């Protein structure tokens, strides 16, 4: 009663003289995780999820390697439960992005982590220990039609089927590294030294090898256009197919909200995901 | 999680 | 002198940071600049900077090697490694501090503080014997001998007869040593470079910081460098939980050990920092 006090054993292991009424636990999906002061400690909720828990270590352990201009969660410790490094630092509001030489050191540091991923995707030991799933958006489509169709009136029917259909459009790129969920809350940054300057990214639990315009969306969802065009035209991407890619990969993101929230019985995150749609 | 795709 | 010469790079790599309010290390070949969340590596001179590139390749694979804690992360981008020289290379800072070697008068915290250190020296040992690794690393032979030449020639000159003496019997020894290229080996795994966080609870590693030296060699210099910082009881203590408590090894420890504040002083010479010199040269005159 009390994940702390459930799991002191390995805890007095892993945090010896730690105090475990003194930490934290954030309640994820499949995993329970329990912060200290410089790493976390990810329990499997689910025999799924402990299943996996080795291979998951394996893909942080490639993340840990790359270059990709930050840090990222270092595995220290697997046994059974997965140590990572907490990455230091915080989110960077899109207040801050009004301040314009501001704006441009931080478009300047996404286009070094985008390059970095983007170049890892040709590596071997990446592309053989990441996830690359074939036709990830067909499924989707078929998972919205099958769960969220049900929940939706006629004209959100309507608009979420030319949605799905766009993506029937999409090349099915294997490119890059795409983090998979690059929203605001996961990129950290150390602030009051100087400008601010990126610390690393979090959250990886969706990372895949695909296409970028992914990262993109996500970038243009937490901070606006404008913000992603300073990032697409720094970065020399900022043509045509790549903005027809992204716009359609963005237009799915509520209903990807709404797919999780209907499988999580989180019903607040569910009303809001199907807004446009009902 | 939440419109970024969490 | 140093942050006068290089501001203007650095207010392109720390923007917005007053370069007087920094710190540097001195490197033999590079200046290491230190700012609150990363170090910048400056080099001195051109071959200096012809060695940033490969110097880049080595803290990307200490960066994915399984050693329980951090490392330095290079910041640029894989590219760079193919360069000819970088005018610079950006590595991510360790957090954490020093452990205070009285701390180790508890022996719980003596306990827990040996086996992280045993954690680190077998993911060190265990990449040693990678092939892909020993492959990346430098792994010069016959580094004993062409030491003790080098300590004689350098620092011989900056000792009296009597430092001179003390030295040519530690210096001895060297020659017997086996030339054991068995491990990845950081060269320099003082007590400074090995840092540790006690914000909660017993001493937990954090990393470990200042890669200049390290190589594919004898571990005996790793657990030599804990020797002569924490002493005989800790380092059996580090030996015994390791496995490494063998006489052959032991006997390697004992006779690296006995230079090893020669190691420091060779350094101090090559890098220009003078106190460092002049600790390394305690009782050497």
């Amino acid at each position: 009663m009390g994940i702390l006090q459930a799991n002191r054993v390995l805890l007095s292991r892993l945090l010896p003289g730690v105090e475990p009424e003194g930490l934290t636990v954030r309640h994820g999906q499949f995993h329970q995780v329990v912060i200290a002061s410089d790493r976390v400690v990810c329990l499997p909720r689910t025999a799924a999820a402990a299943a996996r828990l080795p291979r998951r270590a394996a893909v942080m352990r490639v993340l840990a390697g790359l270059d990709l201009g930050c840090r990222t969660p270092r595995p220290l410790c697997e046994g059974p439960f997965l140590v990572l490094s907490r990455v230091p630092g915080a989110p960077l509001e899109a207040d801050a992005l009004e301040d314009s030489k501001v704006a441009e050191v931080v478009a300047a540091q996404y286009v070094t982590l985008l390059s970095g991923l983007a170049s890892a995707g040709a590596d071997e030991k990446v592309r053989a220990a990441l996830p690359a799933p074939q036709g990830r958006w067909r499924q989707f489509a078929a998972d919205v039609r099958a769960e969220l169709f049900p929940l939706m009136s006629d004209g959100g029917c309507r608009q979420a089927e030319r949605e799905l259909a766009a993506l029937d459009s999409l090349p099915d790129i294997t490119e890059a590294v795409v983090h998979g969920n690059l929203g605001a809350e996961n990129v950290l940054w150390v602030r009051d030294d100087g400008l601010p300057r990126l610390s690393g990214v979090i959250d990886w639990d969706e990372v895949s090898i695909g296409d970028p315009a992914e990262d993109l969306a996500a970038i243009g969802a937490g901070y606006g256009k404008d913000f992603l065009d300073q990032v697409l035209t720094l970065g020399g991407w900022s043509d045509r197919r790549m903005a027809t890619r992204i716009a359609t990969i963005r237009a799915t993101f509520a209903l990807q909200q709404a797919l999780s929230a209907c499988r999580d019985g989180d019903e607040e995150e569910l009303a809001d995901g199907l807004t446009g749609y009902r | 999680k939440a419109x970024r795709a969490a």
